C-alpha cells in the first residue's frame, strides 16, 4: 500500500499481480481511502470524492 | 410574497379562533424540518389509569443540506361549563425514534404484516427498507445510513396487504418496479426487481396494491392514464385496463376499503375522479372545489362513504359522497357542492401528505411545507346531524 | 450531383441534400434520391454557421419538397468567397459523418507583472556580468587533445582489458562484455582527462599500485538475490519503484533501482515480447352549544368556510340564556344513484 501523493492525504494505491488463469501475470490496481475503504475503478473513485478533487487528467493505473 | 403571507397569516388567526366551533380536537406541533410523508402505525397502547392513549406516526425530513432522518413520533389522543377548550400541547407530540437516512425521504410506509419494518422512497429510483427495532432510538451526530435492505431499480410506494413482502414503486424511467423480500439471502443486503411493468409513457407518480385481490394493482402517471395491472399476466407491458382518467397529470390513487370495485384518483386538473373496476369507461363522479392540484387522496378506514384529499392549495377537503345531489339551499351553492363535507384551513402552505387514524374515528394527521404537522378531529355535529 | 434545399416541415431552416438520382415514375410524378447533409446540432465553436456534414444517410422524397438550389462548396472555396458573393445559398463541407455510428477525415495567454519576466538590461561596455564559472560547470573532456583517434581508441581497449583482468582476480566472454559496458568506457575517458591526456600517466591511474580497477554498473553490481527480489517486485507492483524499494529492496537507493530497471529491460533472459403551537380538546358545554345554537352557527356553512369569523358572542349568549332543555346510507345506494344520475 503506497501513498498516492496526487490524491488527498492518507490515500493509498496498491497493484496486485494475477497469479493464475486467463490473465495470469496481468495486474489490477486498487485505491484505499484514509479509513481503508477499497476502490477498484476511476468512476467509483470519482463518485466517492465528488468535487473535492478533479480527476479528469488522473491516470488510475499509475496514480499520476 | 409580503402581501400574500399577510393575507395567509390573518386567515390562520381567523381559523384559529373558529377551532372550538369547527373541531373537537386540534394538536399543532412545529417540526425541525418539513416532512413529505405521514402515516399512522396500526397499534395503540392505552396506559393504565389515564385519560389518553399513545398513538404513533411515521414522519421524515427532506432537508438537502443537513443529515436527514426517518422519524417515528408518538402523539397522545384523549378518551372522547366554561366554553372553548385550549391548553398548549407541551409533551403530547414527541419524537420516539430517529434513524439516519441516506438523502431526503419523499415517502415512507410500514409493512402491514410487520409494522416494525418501514420502506422508504428516496429521490433516486431505488427504495431503502429499515427496521426501527434494530437501530438505536437516538442517533449520533454521524449520518452513516444503515438500511437493512436496499431495493435497486414520482412518490409511488405500496406494500401488498395480502402477500407479505411484495413492494411496488415508481421510477424515473417511466416504469413500475416490483420487489420481493419474502426469502432474501443472508449474504445479500441489496435486492433487485422481480418485475418491471412498462405501460406508461410519462413519469409514473403513484402506485397502489388492491386490498382484497392478491395479484392486481393500479398505477397513475403524467400521461393522464389510470392503468390497472395484473402480476399473473405474462405480458409486462400492456396493462389489464387503461383509462384516459383526467385532462392533466394524474398524481395519486386510492382504493375503497369497503368495496373491491370502487377506487379514486386525484390529478393536476383540480379534480378527484371516482371510478368503478366493473366499468372504467364511465367516470362515476368528478369532485370539484379544490383551488389547485390534488397530490394525495385517502379513504376513511371506518366509514365507506367519505374520503379526504389534499394538494398544493393549503386546504384539505373532506368529501362525504353519501350526500351527492342532495337538495341544499341556493346560498349554500356559493359555499360548494353538498358532497363536500368539511374544509380544513389549518395549514398555511402546500399539504404534502396526510393520513387517517385507523383506531380513533375522524382523526387525521396532515403535514405541510411550512414544517408544521397537525393532528385534528373535525367537530361532532358536522359529520352527523 | 446538384445540392438542394428541401422542405423543413417544422417551420425551421431548409434541409440540405445532394441529388444522387432524379426519378420519374409512370404517372409522371417526380421523386428524388438524396444523400443528407447534416447540421452540426443534428449530428448527434469551431463549426462555422454554414457547416454541413456529408452523411451516409440516404432518403427518397418527391420533387415538390425541393424549394431551392444551392452550393455546398469545399472548405477552401468557402473561405475564398468574396464579401459581395456571400449568400444564404452558400454552404460548405469538410467532414463525412456516419449517422449510424456517430463517427467523423480523422488555453489563454496572460499579461502582467505576474506573467512576464523582468527583462535583463544589456551590460555597459565597462560593466562585467559577475559570474563564477567554477560554480556553474566542471569540465570532463577537452575536445582538442594532443591525442589521435587511434590512441584514444587504443586506450579504450586497454581500459577494457584491465577491467576484464580485474574481475578475473575476484564467464570469459561474460567478464569481457561486463568490462566493455559504457560505465567502464566513460571512466576511461575521465581517466584520460584527469591525467591531462598523458597516456603513460593515465595508464598508472588504471593500475594504481600494480592492481587493476573495477567499474560495475548497478546491473552487474547487484547480488543474485537482489536481482531476484527485483523480478518479484516488478511482476507484483509493476513499475512503481518507490513501493518496489519500500517493500522489496529498502536498502537500495531509489535512483539505483531506476538505473537498474532500464539496464534490466535489455536483459536476454528478459522476454516480455513475442409559528405558534397549541392544543384544543373542546369542553362538553361548547360541544352541545353548537347543537343548541345550530341556526346561528350553521355548521354546514361553517364547515366549508374556515376563514369566515364565526359569531362567537351570539351562540355563547343564546346557549347560556337557553340553558334549561345519524344514519349514513350505504355505498350500494350511492353507486346506484350515481349511475341513475350520470355525467
Amino acid at each position: 500500500r503506497m501513498d498516492c501523493p496526487a490524491l488527498p492525504p492518507g490515500w493509498k494505491k496498491e497493484e496486485v499481480i494475477r497469479k493464475s488463469g486467463l490473465s495470469a501475470g496481468k495486474s489490477d490496481v486498487y485505491y484505499f481511502s484514509p479509513s481503508g475503504k477499497k476502490f477498484r475503478s476511476k468512476p467509483q473513485l470519482a463518485r466517492y470524492l465528488g468535487n473535492t478533487v478533479d480527476l479528469s487528467s488522473f491516470d488510475f493505473r499509475t496514480g499520476k | 410574497d409580503a402581501v400574500e403571507e399577510r393575507v395567509i397569516n390573518e386567515e390562520y388567526k381567523i381559523w384559529k379562533k373558529n377551532t372550538p366551533f369547527l373541531y373537537d380536537l386540534v394538536m399543532t406541533h412545529a417540526l425541525e424540518w418539513p416532512s413529505l410523508t405521514a402515516q399512522w402505525l396500526p397499534d395503540v397502547t392505552r396506559p393504565e389509569g389515564k385519560d389518553f392513549s399513545i398513538h404513533r406516526l411515521v414522519l421524515g425530513t427532506h432537508t438537502s443540506d443537513e443529515q436527514n432522518h426517518l422519524v417515528i413520533a408518538s402523539v397522545q389522543l384523549p378518551n372522547d361549563g366554561e366554553f372553548g377548550g385550549f391548553g398548549s400541547v407541551s409533551g403530547k407530540i414527541e419524537i420516539e425514534i430517529k434513524i439516519n437516512h441516506e438523502g431526503e425521504v419523499n415517502r415512507a410506509r410500514y409493512m402491514p404484516q410487520n409494522p416494525c419494518i418501514i420502506a422508504t422512497k428516496t429521490p433516486s429510483s431505488d427504495v431503502l427498507v429499515f427496521d426501527y427495532t434494530k437501530h438505536p432510538s437516538k442517533p449520533d451526530p454521524s449520518g452513516e445510513c444503515n438500511p437493512d435492505l436496499r431495493l435497486r431499480g414520482g412518490y409511488g410506494l405500496s406494500w401488498n396487504p395480502n402477500l407479505s413482502g411484495h413492494l411496488l414503486s415508481a421510477s424515473d424511467d417511466h416504469t413500475i418496479c416490483l420487489w420481493d423480500i419474502s426469502a432474501v439471502p443472508k449474504e445479500g443486503k441489496v435486492v433487485d426487481a422481480k418485475t418491471i411493468f412498462t405501460g406508461h409513457t410519462a413519469v409514473v407518480e403513484d402506485v397502489s396494491w388492491h386490498l382484497l385481490h392478491e395479484s392486481l394493482f393500479g398505477s397513475v402517471a403524467d400521461d393522464q392514464k389510470l392503468m390497472i395491472w395484473d402480476t399473473r399476466s405474462n405480458n409486462t407491458s400492456k396493462p389489464s385496463h387503461s383509462v384516459d382518467a383526467h385532462t392533466a397529470e394524474v398524481n395519486c390513487l386510492s382504493f375503497n376499503p369497503y368495496s373491491e370495485f370502487i377506487l379514486a384518483t386525484g390529478s393536476a386538473d383540480k379534480t378527484v375522479a371516482l371510478w368503478d373496476l366493473r366499468n372504467l369507461k364511465l367516470k362515476l363522479h368528478s369532485f370539484e372545489s379544490h383551488k389547485d392540484e390534488i397530490f394525495q387522496v385517502q379513504w376513511s378506514p371506518h366509514n365507506e362513504t367519505i374520503l379526504a384529499s389534499s394538494g398544493t392549495d393549503r386546504r384539505l377537503n373532506v368529501w362525504d359522497l353519501s350526500k351527492i345531489g342532495e337538495e341544499q339551499s341556493p346560498e349554500d351553492a356559493e359555499d360548494g357542492p353538498p358532497e363536500l363535507l368539511f374544509i380544513h384551513g389549518g395549514h398555511t402552505a402546500k399539504i404534502s401528505d396526510f393520513s387517517w387514524n385507523p383506531n380513533e374515528p375522524w382523526v387525521i394527521c396532515s403535514v405541510s411545507e411550512d414544517n408544521i404537522m397537525q393532528v385534528w378531529q373535525m367537530a361532532e355535529n358536522i359529520y352527523n346531524d | 450531383g446538384d445540392y438542394v434545399y428541401f422542405e423543413n416541415s417544422s417551420s425551421n431552416p431548409y434541409l440540405i441534400r445532394r441529388i444522387e438520382e432524379l426519378n420519374k415514375t409512370a404517372n409522371g410524378n417526380v421523386e428524388a434520391k438524396v444523400v443528407c447533409f447534416y447540421r452540426r446540432r443534428d449530428i448527434s465553436h469551431q463549426l462555422r454557421h454554414r457547416e454541413l456534414f456529408l452523411s451516409r444517410q440516404l432518403e427518397s422524397l418527391p420533387a415538390t419538397h425541393i424549394r431551392g438550389k444551392c452550393s455546398v462548396t469545399l472548405l477552401n472555396e468557402t473561405e475564398s468567397l468574396k464579401s459581395y458573393l456571400e449568400r444564404e445559398d452558400f454552404f460548405f463541407y469538410s467532414l463525412v459523418y456516419d449517422p449510424q455510428q456517430k463517427t467523423l477525415a480523422d488555453g489563454e495567454i496572460r499579461v502582467g507583472n505576474r506573467y512576464q519576466a523582468d527583462i535583463t538590461d544589456l551590460l555597459k561596455e565597462g560593466e562585467e556580468d559577475g559570474r563564477d564559472q567554477s560554480r556553474l560547470e566542471t569540465q570532463v573532456w577537452e575536445a582538442h587533445n594532443p591525442l589521435t583517434d587511434k590512441q584514444i581508441d587504443q586506450f579504450l581497449v586497454v581500459a577494457r582489458s584491465v577491467g576484464t583482468f580485474a574481475r578475473a582476480l575476484d564467464s570469459l566472454h561474460m567478464s569481457a562484455a561486463a568490462a566493455s559496458r559504457d560505465i567502464t568506457l566513460f571512466h576511461a575517458m575521465d581517466t584520460l582527462h584527469k591525467n591531462i591526456y598523458d597516456i603513460s600517466k593515465a595508464i598508472s591511474a588504471l593500475v594504481p599500485q600494480g592492481g587493476p580497477v573495477l567499474c560495475r554498473d548497478e546491473m552487474e553490481e547487484w547480488s543474485a538475490s537482489e536481482a531476484n527480489l527485483f523480478e518479484e517486485a516488478l511482476e507484483k507492483y509493476g513499475k512503481d519503484f518507490t513501493d518496489i524499494q519500500q517493500d522489496f529492496l529498502p536498502w537500495k537507493s531509489l535512483t539505483s533501482i531506476i538505473e537498474y530497471y532500464y539496464m534490466w529491460k535489455t536483459t536476454d533472459r528478459y522476454v516480455q515480447q513475442k409559528r405558534q403551537a397549541f392544543y384544543l380538546h373542546t369542553t362538553k358545554l361548547t360541544r352541545i352549544a353548537r347543537r343548541l345554537c345550530r341556526e346561528i352557527l350553521r355548521p354546514w356553512h361553517a364547515a366549508r368556510h374556515p376563514y369566515l369569523p364565526i359569531n362567537s358572542a351570539a351562540i355563547k349568549a343564546e346557549c347560556t340564556a337557553r340553558l334549561p332543555e345519524a344514519v349514513r346510507k350505504p355505498l350500494e345506494a350511492v353507486l346506484r344513484y350515481l349511475e341513475t344520475h350520470p355525467r
